[PDB]
């Protein structure tokens, strides 16, 4: 479920004690923190128990399990869509200040007026979700 | 656990669970196998509790709303009838058993609830929920009810609440749409409204249950009550003369009941699929086995063709399958159990007057349709776009990104995209890169090192003389405070993040082990957070200057001096990349302890001071001696975009605020705590007019009356290194930036506009240093109010 990245064979080579293609299996969490991954204890060793030594192929099947997928453009959408009372595709200032202070986790005032701002790009004090989500995208 | 060679069956305890053990014995008759039936309070939480576990019964019953949630956890094994018997039930009923296009149970008998009502007290019932307030009167004045039913499980409550429009879960596109909940809309209010209301009114009490209102009905206190087929079976016992028949319309539309199949799921644990297969398919749902369950407590409209065919001549069943026309099969879609929770608690809270309708169901519509999550995604979706806008300021107006092949196009639209972001992680892959290759063959020393590194917590910490904080931690970007540039912030153009300097965590020190960064101490307030952002970004150095200088600057600089060698003679040198001087690498918050791994690899091994390395390879070496290394060999330097607010900090007072700090900090706080009485205050305007804090200066004039016997005080202050050298004149005029104070102090009559200074540039006037300083606001001002043009011999 993943390619060009090929994670990092250059990561790995920093673990190739003997360059025999393998690493070790105490240094694997390691070698997964060296990427941006955090596995439990309990699923490094459930990982474990499937194989000590592991070698690059089953190394690339391990971080692809563990590896989240971003949201989607459509995903973001819904979301906004939820709290659209109207349907027009706006969110009001406040509507959207509500719904981030009362509901999913807890921000500061200050993080949640500054993303309203952000997000209100003309200044009217209302958000054009779905103009804004478009926009992320490259 | 669950013990092979026998079945254990749990059904509800209203259900007909003696005919169902005449099955049971009946089957052991024929295999030898014992089965055994129970019926546990609360079957339906404590059945996924213990089946999670690889416990549990055999065979569960319940109505279907459960199963697919059952199915999801991994608890339902799938069943396997062949075309002969899945023939010999009703398609829908089938139906109301697949899960993800798997059948997860077998189905018994529809279930619908329908009005039950005493024919002698009412022998026409009404027609309408509307009706049933003056039917209640009436019967009132014999000390009877109209209607009594359950009011503690939403199930007998719903049909009212969906009549005029309430729903669960809208069907769309092909499937059950799970952030399209009815449960606060119009139509669910209005229902409600009316069942609250009826309690207001005293005809119902919104403590009554299923026990109390099945034995009000039975012994004839209550005209009626709202109920399902396996009630039907007590009021046969009772002397009751029943009817059953369709629900109540409101607001003339029909009650809508949610309909439910009683169904018989196999736990994926039980090591009797087989017994169990055989057990419910040619026993149970076979005439004879339905018919022993139904004539102990009635099932409904059976599920298996050849039976029900007599059994819906029943007018009760007639009846039932009536108002289940009126009403919807229930989705089996995990999100059920929720649903049923939030309704329940809303009944239960607007029917107590704990809440009202409109924020009982409100509360009920976010719990049901989970809006936490969206919330969610809606929160992270902003952060990531504010990070973007602070990527893309840096790359495409930073002129080292130009001379590198590292720049970005100025956004296409009215903000930049998350291409930014995208650039960052690409430009990071890069100096990763690199760095792995210049130091691939790694020694055993050197990948134990960087697995330490990369193993490693940091602390964070950010000074300042200003108040950054109460409860919440709030730091602002430069470009923030300001927007509430120089051609050398140009250079970097990263003055829309916020700073800070990086220590090892995992360690019992007093917090921070550093107080300067490439040799400055921000200030007094130590600000630190123990947790990576994820849209930060580090460099080795300070991003502009990448120098790192001889060890006599450093803050530990005894340390290295008293331990080791060669390395102080290597470590004051330029930290860059290949392509020159000004290739500051760039790593983002995934792969910084990577980074910054190889880079003291890199460092170590190019030393000469073996003393040195041997102190880096230890292989037992503690965290601030770690820390005392990096901080050493680096001036690591972490940036978060726009802004830090937060409040999970720690603060520590590194010391007393300066008068003068506080003054350059604009820090009201320190500055009213300090500026007390005169003298002190003729401080505070010296250091304001020293370091052009013109707001500071002028709001210590309003708070204190300044007049020229204060100005010759401050002319005597040799202790302020500002009025020591220069005359309060000078400090007046040297800057445009304090012309406001200059201004008052003229309006006011502080300052004569011709004094001779007495210090430094003595002779000269502020006409003088105006004009040097080519102000042409403050030249013009002095001389509209009478400033002398030219110098004359005494
Ligand atoms: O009240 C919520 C509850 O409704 C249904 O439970 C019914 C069940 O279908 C009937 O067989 C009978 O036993 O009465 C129950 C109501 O007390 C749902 O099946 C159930 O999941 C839900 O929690
Ligand atoms: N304000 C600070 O402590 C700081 C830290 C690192 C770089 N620049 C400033």
């Amino acid at each position: 479920t993943e390619e060009q990245i090929a994670e990092f064979k250059e990561a790995f080579s920093l673990f190739d004690k003997d360059g025999d293609g393998t690493i070790t299996t105490k240094e694997l969490g390691t070698v997964m923190r060296s990427l941006g991954q955090n596995p439990t204890e309990a699923e490094l060793q459930d990982m474990i128990n499937e194989v000590g030594t592991i070698d690059f192929p089953e190394f690339l099947t391990m971080m692809a399990r563990k590896m989240k997928d971003t949201d989607s453009e459509e995903e973001i959408r819904e979301a906004f869509r939820v709290f659209d009372k109207d349907g027009n595709g706006y969110i009001s200032a406040a509507e959207l200040r509500h719904v981030m202070t009362n509901l999913g986790e807890k921000l500061t005032d200050e993080e949640v007026d500054e993303m309203i701002r952000e997000a209100d790009i003309d200044g009217d004090g209302q958000v054009n979700y779905e103009e804004f989500v478009q926009m992320m995208t490259a | 656990k669950i013990e092979e060679g026998k079945l254990v069956i749990w059904i509800n305890g209203d259900k007909g669970y003696n005919g169902l053990a005449e099955v049971g014995k009946k089957f052991e008759k024929d295999t030898g196998i014992k089965v055994t039936v129970e019926h546990p309070d609360k079957l339906e939480e404590k059945f996924p509790q213990v089946a999670a576990t690889g416990d549990g019964p055999d065979i569960i019953f319940w109505a279907h709303d459960r199963f697919g949630g059952y199915a999801q956890s991994g608890l339902l094994a799938e069943i396997t009838p062949a075309a002969a018997f899945q023939d010999k039930l009703y398609p829908f009923t089938w139906d109301a058993v697949r899960y993800n296009g798997k059948l997860i149970a077998y189905p018994i008998a529809v279930e619908a609830l329908s009005l039950i009502y005493n024919k002698d007290l009412l022998p026409n019932p009404p027609k309408t929920w509307e009706e049933i307030p003056a039917l209640d009167k009436e019967l009132k004045a014999k000390g009877k009810s109209a209607l009594m039913f359950n009011l503690q499980e939403p199930y007998f409550t719903w049909p009212l609440i969906a009549a005029d429009g309430g729903y669960a879960f809208k069907y769309a596109a092909g499937k059950y749409d799970i952030k399209d909940v009815g449960v606060d809309n119009a139509g669910a209010k209005a229902g409600l409204t009316f069942l609250v209301d009826l309690i207001k009114n005293k005809h119902m009490n919104a403590d009554t249950d299923y026990s109390i209102a099945e034995a009000a009905f039975n012994k004839g206190e209550t005209a009626m009550t709202i109920n399902g087929p396996w009630a039907w079976s007590n009021i046969d016992t009772s002397a009751v003369n029943y009817g059953v028949t369709v629900l109540p319309t409101f607001k003339g539309q029909p009650s809508k009941p949610f309909v439910g199949v009683l169904s018989a799921g196999i736990n994926a644990a039980s090591p009797n699929k087989e017994l169990a297969k055989e057990f419910l398919e040619n026993y149970l749902l076979t005439d004879e086995g339905l018919e022993a369950v139904n004539k102990d407590k009635p099932l409904g409209a059976v599920a298996l063709k050849s039976y029900e065919e007599e059994l819906a001549k029943d007018p009760r069943i007639a009846a039932t399958m009536e108002n289940a026309q009126k009403g919807e099969i229930m989705p089996n879609i995990p999100q059920m159990s929720a649903f049923w929770y939030a309704v329940r608690t809303a009944v239960i809270n607007a029917a107590s007057g704990r809440q009202t309708v409109d924020a009982a169901l409100a509360a009920a519509q976010t719990n049901a349709a989970a809006l936490d999550h969206c919330a969610n995604t809606v929160k992270n979706f902003l952060r990531k776009s504010i990070a973007a806008q602070s990527y893309s300021k840096m790359f495409s107006q930073g002129t080292s990104f130009k001379s590198l092949n590292l720049s970005l196009e100025a956004p296409s639209g009215a903000r930049s995209s998350f291409r930014s972001l995208e650039h960052l992680d690409k430009v990071s892959r890069h100096y990763i890169s690199e760095i792995i290759q210049k130091v691939h063959p790694l020694s055993s020393d050197e990948r134990h090192l960087l697995s330490i590194i990369i193993n490693s917590n940091f602390n964070f910490r950010h000074q300042s003389n200003s108040n950054l904080s109460n409860n919440i931690l709030n730091i602002k970007s430069f470009d923030k405070i300001q927007s509430e540039y120089s051609e050398d912030i140009k250079e970097i153009s990263n003055h829309d993040f916020v700073f800070f300097g990086v220590e090892i965590s995992n360690h019992q020190e007093k917090l921070p082990l550093n107080k300067t960064h490439h040799t400055v101490d921000f200030g007094a307030n130590a600000y630190i957070i123990d947790h990576d952002s994820p849209y930060g970004y580090m460099t080795l150095t300070d991003h502009f200057d990448n120098a790192i200088p001889p060890v006599f600057y450093h803050e530990h600089q005894s340390f290295f001096l008293d331990n080791f060698k060669e390395v102080v003679d290597e470590v004051s040198r330029y930290v860059h990349g290949n392509q020159g001087k000004t290739d500051v690498p760039i790593f983002n918050t995934k792969d910084m302890r990577l980074g910054i791994g190889l880079h003291l690899i890199d460092f170590i091994r190019k030393s000469k001071d073996q003393g040195f390395r041997e102190f880096c390879y230890n292989k037992n070496i503690d965290p601030v001696s770690l820390d005392r290394i990096i901080n050493f060999v680096f001036q690591l330097e972490y940036h978060i975009p726009r802004m830090l607010s937060t409040d999970n900090f720690k603060k520590i007072k590194l010391r007393d605020i300066s008068l003068e700090d506080a003054i350059k900090a604009s820090n009201y706080e320190e500055i009213n705590n300090k500026v007390t009485d005169k003298k002190m205050a003729h401080q505070a305007l010296a250091y304001s007019l020293g370091n052009k804090k013109a707001d500071i200066a002028l709001y210590l004039l309003s708070k204190f009356n300044f007049t020229k016997q204060d100005v010759a005080e401050m002319e005597k202050m040799k202790n302020n290194r500002y009025c020591n050298l220069y005359d309060v004149e000078y400090l007046l005029s040297k800057d445009g930036a304090n012309y406001k104070v200059l201004e008052y102090f003229i309006n006011n009559g502080l300052v004569d506009v011709n004094k001779k200074f007495q210090k430094v540039n003595s002779g000269d006037t502020m006409l003088d240093n105006a004009m040097k300083s080519k102000d042409s606001k403050m030249i013009d001002f002095l001389l509209k109010n009478g400033a002398i043009l030219g110098k004359r011999f005494e």
